[PDB]
RNA sequence: GACGAGCUACCCAUGAGCAGUUUAAAAGAACCAACUCAUCUAUGUGGCAAAAUAGUGAGAAGACUUGUAGGUAGAGGUGAAAAGCCUAACGAGCCUGGUGAUAGCUGGUUGUCCGAGAAAGAAUUUUAGUUCAACCUUAAAAAUACCCCAAAAACCCUAAAUUCCAAUGUAUUUUUAAGAGAUAGUCUAAAAAGGUACAGCUUUUUAGAAACGGAUACAACCUUGACUAGAGAGUAAAUCUUAAUACU
RNA sequence: UUUACCAAAAACAUCACCUCUAGCAUUACUAGUAUUAGAGGCAAUGCCUGCCCAGUGACAAGUUUAACGGCCGCGGUACUGACCGUGCAAAGGUAGCAUAAUCACUUGUUCUCCAAAUAAGGACUUGUAUGAAUGGCCACACGAGGGUUUUACUGUCUCUU
RNA sequence: ACUAUUCCAAAAGUUCUUAACAUGGACUAGCAAUUUCGGUUGGGGUGACCUCGGAGUACAAAAAACCCUCCGAGUGAUUUUAAUCUAGACAAACCAGUCAAAAUAAUCACUUAUUGAUCCAAAAUUUUGAUCAACGGAACAAGUUACCCUAGGGAUAACAGCGCAAUCCUGUUCUAGAGUUCCUAUCGACAAUAGGGUUUACGACCUCGAUGUUGGAUCAGGACACCCAAAUGGUGCAGCCGCUAUUAAAGGUUCGUUUGUUCAACGAUUAAAGUCCUACGUGAUCUGAG
């Protein structure tokens, strides 16, 4: 009997998507907080934006995370309209990333006495 | 349709830029580049 | 192995048999 | 690389047989012996015999049978092609070398007693195999390891639950140096697929198990984890029960 | 004539008929010389042997099938189709024979044969997958070949002694 | 290689030739060599697929299978030519993949997929080369074997058993309907619920260091879902036949023509010429037509 199921290629590894750290985390500058393919969390106070949609941190810290108010780039014309169109009680809100900075930004020390 | 593969010239020295053109040759090649020599913008003119 | 639902009704592992006949009204 | 045509295939020499009967006849004619074959049946099957015996059959002056002696030799010979025959196994002889050929494939692998102990993620002319990871064993160095309350992880609807962490209960875990085996699993509960809401069915994910005690019997279900002695004790799972009536 | 030791046949050979290839001397062929000698095909005899050089060959572009091999549609019309149209081919399967030692349907149809026959023989017959030297068709004479009937005979068997 | 062919050199001579030997390099054939004939698979073959990405399966961190269910890619379209060098990271068997601060001076097409490792080749100053699509890629190999051979496997088929019961097979429950009227004498659509384990399948659980496989012969053991014989209910049963239903397994259940045939047709009869199971009973009893 012919057995042909007519459907190929559903085989692809996963990518891993998803969240790197969590809630608390001490991170050094550099590491990757998550990574996503279409935006779930939105990068924070000190989290950078990377061109595939990766979260990573900027500063060395503590990574937090928020819901907060939505104000999209009035240069990205979709969300502009979609933040047009609503009732005229309602704001939008997402999830962001933050690092929470722990070293200092520097010290003074005394180096010569003239 | 085709992709053919070109090789740029700088005007100065041996820097060598390579590079894909389309078939029906939308935009003629020509570019302004980067040429690590003289640390300069060049132009850089299509070439085999 | 049987399905979730299917209609022969299925025999109970022996330790929820047991759990049956200890909770009826 | 040797040795084999004393069997058998075909040739070359040199010899030898063929009575009777019928027909003008030695005419690949009749009939029927010797002689040659091997049709059909039954015996026989570690036989009388590594192919026979008894009956019964075909041919029987011819492409006939048969004796002695030569010849052709295996990448070959010979063949009225059956891929036949070439010394009791020929789709390619036998022997001695190469040769302890090579087998991811079977089959075997020898004293005692103790420690610790494994179930399949990748690639692969790969799925009967290897080589990496993960687990693990033997040494070493260290610091935290499991458990883990808030807090936290998405946008329409979306259960059991995960991930992540102090306290706390414990002693475990990570690194470094050496190593292998293993990588052909079964069922039981749960979530789903496929099939017939079928399999002692197949395909993943999360748990369990493989008692010398119970379910008589029993691999996977249930009770328990472990040593050596006692003609002591307390317990565990478990022994199998349940029923059904009139209309005036 | 053959599978010594599971197959003697319808297989092979063979008289006959045809294709090719050869113009010549010391060891074969051959002490031969084209009416001869080598490679082969197909199997006497009789009647026959249709059309096809486009492919692959082979020969010395062209030529060849008694070389390898091939030899049709689709619809319209007097239930049928002599006719008709158009398409493609190198040609379009003819003479025969036919349910067959011929894919299937399939135990084709019908007659004869028996009390009864999926057997046997005779016919019809598109066999859509027969068919003419990979031979087609009839016929003597011959088979330890296969099948069918009859006579006769009997322990095959009724059914054993 | 050889056997032949054709040619060019060589060799001899002529001013272009080849008598027989005979070497170098070609060519064109015959005879002939060497080596292979990918893999997944609900046995193998035929069919289909082999890498890469989106959904589902896989509901909320990751991961996650099938010859699972569905859609895609082996590139286009532009302009703005999208640079060096180095912290920390994701991912990961490995190989490949990914982000990216500081320091110097690409976009749209669901956007995610648009791609091939070494070696070896060509190139210039530096780099380009694959339906290597069997897509982790052998520099280049197909058919057959019933003439077959070895090593293995019940890790995997054919026979038989077992599991399951789709199909098949016996009951009942429901009355629309047939039955002129009348559901249930005899039946009965659409449907419900139990069973049986012979069929064709489906699984691959025992056997491949052999469980010898169709039909007959002989001899039968068993079931009862009775074909006869024996008791009975109902009838659209006057009687004769009948048609249905209940109870009953001690005993029976023929001889022929054609087929290897069970089946089936047909001749002739019988009180009847049952339906089955037993390794489709029975080959260390027989027969091999198949
Ligand atoms: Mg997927
Ligand atoms: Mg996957
Ligand atoms: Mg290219
Ligand atoms: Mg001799
Ligand atoms: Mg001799
Ligand atoms: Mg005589
Ligand atoms: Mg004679
Ligand atoms: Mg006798
Ligand atoms: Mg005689
Ligand atoms: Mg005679
Ligand atoms: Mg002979
Ligand atoms: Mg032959
Ligand atoms: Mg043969
Ligand atoms: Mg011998
Ligand atoms: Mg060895
Ligand atoms: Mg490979
Ligand atoms: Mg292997
Ligand atoms: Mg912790
Ligand atoms: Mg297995
Ligand atoms: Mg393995
Ligand atoms: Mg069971
Ligand atoms: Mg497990
Ligand atoms: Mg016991
Ligand atoms: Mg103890
Ligand atoms: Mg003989
Ligand atoms: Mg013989
Ligand atoms: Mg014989
Ligand atoms: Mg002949
Ligand atoms: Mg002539
Ligand atoms: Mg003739
Ligand atoms: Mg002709
Ligand atoms: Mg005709
Ligand atoms: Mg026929
Ligand atoms: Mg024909
Ligand atoms: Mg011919
Ligand atoms: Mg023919
Ligand atoms: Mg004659
Ligand atoms: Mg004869
Ligand atoms: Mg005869
Ligand atoms: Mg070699
Ligand atoms: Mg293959
Ligand atoms: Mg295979
Ligand atoms: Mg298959
Ligand atoms: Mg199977
Ligand atoms: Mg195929
Ligand atoms: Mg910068
Ligand atoms: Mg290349
Ligand atoms: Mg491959
Ligand atoms: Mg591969
Ligand atoms: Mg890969
Ligand atoms: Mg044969
Ligand atoms: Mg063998
Ligand atoms: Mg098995
Ligand atoms: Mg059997
Ligand atoms: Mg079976
Ligand atoms: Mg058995
Ligand atoms: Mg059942
Ligand atoms: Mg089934
Ligand atoms: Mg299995
Ligand atoms: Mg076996
Ligand atoms: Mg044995
Ligand atoms: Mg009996
Ligand atoms: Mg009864
Ligand atoms: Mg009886
Ligand atoms: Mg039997
Ligand atoms: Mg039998
Ligand atoms: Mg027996």
């Amino acid at each position: 009997t012919g057995g042909s199921s007519k459907n190929l290629g559903g085989k692809s590894p996963g990518k891993r998507f998803g969240i790197k750290k969590m809630e608390g985390h001490y991170v050094h500058a550099g590491n990757i907080l998550a990574t996503q393919r279409h935006f779930r969390w939105h990068p924070g106070a000190h989290v950078g934006l990377g061109k595939n949609k990766c979260l990573y941190a900027l500063e060395e810290g503590v990574v937090r995370y928020t819901k907060e108010v939505y104000v999209p780039n009035p240069s990205n014309s979709e969300a502009v309209d979609l933040v047009t169109r609503l009732p005229q009680g309602a704001v939008l809100y997402k999830t962001f990333v933050h690092v929470v900075p722990a070293k200092p930004e520097g010290t003074f020390k005394l180096v010569a006495m003239l | 349709s085709k992709t053919i593969l070109v090789k740029m010239m700088s005007q100065a020295g041996t820097g060598f830029s390579f590079n894909t053109k389309r078939s029906r040759l939308r935009e003629k090649l020509t570019l302004l580049h980067y040429d690590p020599v003289v640390k300069k913008k060049v132009l850089f003119v299509e070439q085999k | 192995g049987s399905k979730a639902v299917t209609r022969h009704r299925r025999v109970m592992h022996f330790e929820r048999q047991k759990l049956m006949a200890v909770t009826e009204y």
